[PDB]
RNA sequence: GAUAACUGAAUCGAAAGACAUUAUCACG
RNA sequence: GAUAACUGAAUCGAAAGACAUUAUCACG
């Protein structure tokens, strides 16, 4: 899953 | 239990450029259901299904043109304040519609992506009219992003509750909790923790990450989508 | 934008029996789809319908596990003897109930097409069995169910002044429309008047609360007039 | 329909 | 092998009455199987198998046209064995196609249309099925009849369904098809008891045709015209 | 009806070999259908067709052991001396055999169309793959072993004038009549020559017992290749 | 397909 | 004969244009 | 719970061997 930089 | 963060005069863009990206994964859908829905009506054998897809797609299409009705900065008060919205007040009802849309799109795509193309197949004999293999992991993987995004802007400001709970969400977490729970390394997607933001900014920005990310999922699943298509023209629609 | 309006120590109470009528509904769908689930198995045509309704068997059960579950106080802040910079607006509290109910509309929208319509006809070209399919009665008592939860829904909304764009439901925006290019008979299209207190709303509340509470009945009824039926034909 | 007294 | 037996004048009209109770066993199926094909084509999981009665109905409706049109007094001094020989020869050809037939339909499908519709009214009677086998039984018995009583027996006749009752009673130790033909010693001998045959094949027709109607009946009942 | 034409010391072995060919047509299909009635009693939703197949095996089982057991020397009367004139007609004793193909034919007919036709479609229908279906291969190589046999069984019949209403082929009067309704030709629709003796019989035979034999060695072939398909398609382990 | 001297 | 009608804007057609005055199916 | 039993000799297994004391199916 592409999670954004620090969620 | 959410922010003590107030809106700002940037908030209203904020919000509709979410909106926006719902209502793109909304019309992608009534497009290529468009399309599908057309061909079908050619199938003497897919009578019923046709009429059951057209109920989706009305669906779609209702809350498509809801999205796009909705003016944002009706609904917010910025102050100059204390009469300033919170931040939670004004994001609750955008994460409200995406929940519903989300778990919509969820009977959809079962329907769409498993029993049809089985009925479709075992009806006709043939391919011609089914998905491609490509269009289905697009589909779902734009669907797990749509979950883990309207997730993270409920979680991260804290304003979760039961009643805006996802069924795949809390699958996912009861299955491990009886499955292990392997909370460190976690392979799970929608398993991992969601840091609470501090502040708008913070939201902001996440947001914007996260805008790039769905709307590069939307083009995978737009090509996908026109793959399909040319095929059902290739194979069904056009004469020989 | 809404109401002035406060909650009170009633108001836990009142959100807890909207909520439970919707668990009922849910509930009795989930009963009877459990039932037709069971002897479509027998049915080597129906299979991948079967799945379709298993799917839908799911999402309302979740839905109700997530209302039975909800702990209405939790979310309440009342004040002390009415504490403003504490005390929750009733407009606060009702929105996220009110979404729920949007949301199960539209899933009950979706459900009851693919089972009153489009499988009724599918079952009838696969099998000519005609016990396999709903009663005339089961139908109308769906609909007629439906169309209630629809009107209190408009009303919850629209009696607070919370609706908007995302909280309209599409069978009365179908029904607007519709109007405006034909006051008025349809039950959608009857004007919803402003409450003025939470007494008035309560009032409301309860009077509607035996209204579906009856129309309820009525389709638990029919459920079980038709569950009936499968079994005497079916085992 | 049936809408209760006052709606 | 066989009987020394010539033919008479009355040879020719027996071969054409014998002929005349198989196109009636024909036609009897040909006529419940076209309405079964009718109405089957409103039941859209049953497609398939539709097909394949019309393949088996194309089939009858062949080895009717096939026995009207045959005209015995053109094929007969002759043996009668040289006369009956073809006769017995068409009979056993057309009781292995309704054994295959009969499973087919009384079996195999009956159970495939429960299972696809739960549908009770597009099934045969058990009373129908009872005059199916009934009628077979007795057209086995009396084609067998036919060939041994004049010894032109062999392999290439032999029936399945007798064949099968005399292996079984070879490994065990009475069944109608295990039963003694006395051979004919005459013409004369062989026309009183073929007579006797018509009357009984005749009964069982009639049966079969009546059965045929109530089941016909049943299917426009309950599927319409 | 037919020919004059008596027997001969060697009809009984052109007898034997004329039923040696049907023999290994009956037994070509004998071992593929005991291969997939086997693969299908592993797939539930195929248990009725299953068991129409194993009625047909059952029927071709029947045949193919009647043939085998059957002892032609047994039925046929040479005389002893060329003429004897009390000797078998040599139609007396083609006319069983014809008889048995026309049997056999038909039966191979109700077969094909279930095994080739609605059978390969209920089973994509019910099962939603190709890995019990034929091959295109094996379907071809059906039908044209039947056309052959057909043609063969028209060749011995019509060279010999015994045909009849009751020994005529459902496939060949089906071709003259649709000829006849629209009236590069029809292999079944073309003049068979009336044969002047036995050694003339036997010659035409043996070039037929050629033609035959290598239509039944592609059907073996292509039968194996569909044997190899199901198990490596649906037999094996995962 | 078919031998020779059995068609014309 | 039978089947098929979004609260659509697709579909088919190189175009013109077609779309129940239509399309498809069939032991017709 | 349900389903599956040729008048077979195939099928599965590298093998030993398995084949109703079996195999398969089933709403997280
Ligand atoms: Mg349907
Ligand atoms: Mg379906
Ligand atoms: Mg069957
Ligand atoms: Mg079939
Ligand atoms: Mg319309
Ligand atoms: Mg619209």
């Amino acid at each position: 899953i592409s999670v954004p930089p620090g969620v | 239990l959410g922010s003590d963060i107030k809106v700002t005069p940037g908030t209203s863009e904020l919000v509709e450029q979410i909106l926006a990206l719902l209502s793109r994964y909304l019309s992608s859908y009534i497009h290529v259901l468009n399309k599908f829905i057309s061909h079908l009506r050619r199938v003497a054998t897919l009578r019923f299904e046709r009429t059951t897809l057209i109920k989706f797609v009305k669906k779609l299409r209702f809350y498509n043109d809801s999205v796009l009705s909705y003016n944002a900065s009706e609904f917010i008060n910025e102050g100059k304040d204390p009469e300033a919205d919170s931040f939670d007040k004004v994001i609750l009802p955008i994460a409200s519609m995406f929940v519903k849309s989300v778990e919509t799109f969820d009977l959809l795509n079962y329907y769409l992506t498993q029993s049809l193309q089985k009925e479709i197949l075992s009806k006709t004999l043939n391919e011609d009219l089914t998905l491609t293999a490509e269009s289905i992991l697009a589909i779902d993987d734009t669907y797990n992003h749509f979950v883990k995004f309207s997730q993270w802007m409920i979680e991260s400001l804290r304003i979760g509750s039961n009643l805006l709970d996802l069924e795949v969400v809390q699958f996912a977490i009861k299955s491990a909790d009886e499955d292990g729970t392997n909370i460190g390394e976690t392979d799970n997607i929608f398993l991992q923790e969601i840091l609470p933001v501090n502040s708008e900014e913070e939201f902001q920005t996440l947001s914007a990450a996260w805008h790039s990310i769905l709307d590069g999922k939307l083009s995978a699943l737009d090509e996908e989508f026109d793959v399909v298509a040319t095929k059902w023209h290739d194979k069904f629609g056009k004469l020989k």
